[PDB]
């Protein structure tokens, strides 16, 4: 059976806050296709040879 | 028939654990569980940030917190009736 | 939209039949727990932070920006007033310092 | 400032 992720209970209470004391710059890749292979078909040459 | 219907990869019980995790993060930690590790904050102060983000000064929340909570609880209640009444 | 974390910038690079984005982002790290309050009572009046949040290390109260720990002494120009102490749920009692106070030694 | 510097 697949696992969705680590279980966690956030330490919430009516007077507690967590503030970060440091940081990391993170560089992330994202990839998108933009164009197909341009094609032309001569249907008389394909059909009738 | 020759025709077949296939199960989804995620079952409804797995979808319900994701909607639970999103909701439990949102209630306990604001947007921070999207931007990094979840950081806890009290829900009245999370709503003070949500108010300050729409240009309403945050003292307006604390000075009206009971009214705002009652309007929210009432508005949630109407969703049950609105879904129960018609398909 | 432009990569996980808070977005700083991105750079395009070409690829065959497509494009690649290098998204540069700020991710917060090394958090600590603090006690917090929505407002502070000074002379019978409620002070709220102009930006950031009130926090305590257990003995002192500070105001800090909310995305990086940088504690400041709480003052009349870090904060703004609205109304009497009695309305706000969870208000706490602390001094708010006035920068003009020692200048009154003139 | 003006009422405070009246002191
Ligand atoms: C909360 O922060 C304040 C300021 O950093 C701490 O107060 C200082 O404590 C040291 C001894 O540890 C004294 O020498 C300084 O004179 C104090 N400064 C002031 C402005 O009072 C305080 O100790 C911290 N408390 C905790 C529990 O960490
Ligand atoms: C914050 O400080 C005020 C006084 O500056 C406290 O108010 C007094 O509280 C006692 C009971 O603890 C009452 O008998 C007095 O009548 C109150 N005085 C005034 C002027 O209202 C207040 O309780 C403190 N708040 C907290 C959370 O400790
Ligand atoms: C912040 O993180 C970097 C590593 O990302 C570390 O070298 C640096 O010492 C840290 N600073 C503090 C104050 O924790
Ligand atoms: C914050 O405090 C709680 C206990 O009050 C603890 O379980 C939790 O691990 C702490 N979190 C951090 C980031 O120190
Ligand atoms: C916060 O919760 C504690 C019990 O956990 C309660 O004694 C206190 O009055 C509450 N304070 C606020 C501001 O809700």
């Amino acid at each position: 059976t697949m696992s969705l992720g680590a279980e966690n209970s956030v330490a919430y209470s009516n007077n507690s806050i967590a503030i970060p004391t440091n940081f990391t710059i993170s560089v992330t890749t994202e990839i998108l296709p933009v164009s197909m292979t341009k094609t032309s078909v001569d249907c008389t040459m394909y059909i009738c040879g | 028939n020759g025709l077949t219907v296939l199960p989804p990869l995620l079952t409804d019980e797995m979808i319900a654990q994701y909607t639970s995790a999103l909701l439990a993060g949102t209630i306990t930690s604001g947007w921070t569980f999207g931007a990094g590790a979840a950081l806890q904050i009290p829900f009245a102060m999370q709503m003070a940030y949500r108010f300050n983000g729409i240009g309403v000064t945050q003292n307006v929340l604390y000075e009206n917190q009971k009214l705002i909570a009652n309007q929210f609880n009432s508005a949630i209640g109407k969703i049950q009736d609105s879904l129960s009444s018609t398909a | 939209f432009c990569g996980k974390g808070y977005h700083l910038m991105s750079f395009p690079q070409s690829a065959p039949h497509g494009v690649v984005f290098l998204h540069v982002t700020y991710v917060p790290a090394q958090e600590k727990n603090f006690t917090t309050a929505p407002a502070i009572c000074h002379d019978g009046k409620a002070h709220f932070p102009r930006e950031g949040v009130f926090v305590s290390n257990g003995t002192h109260w500070f105001v800090t920006q909310r995305n990086f720990y940088e504690p400041q002494i709480i003052t009349t120009d870090n904060t703004f007033v609205s109304g009497n102490c009695d309305v706000v749920i969870g208000i706490v009692n602390n001094t708010v310092y006035d920068p003009l106070q020692p200048e009154l030694d003139s």
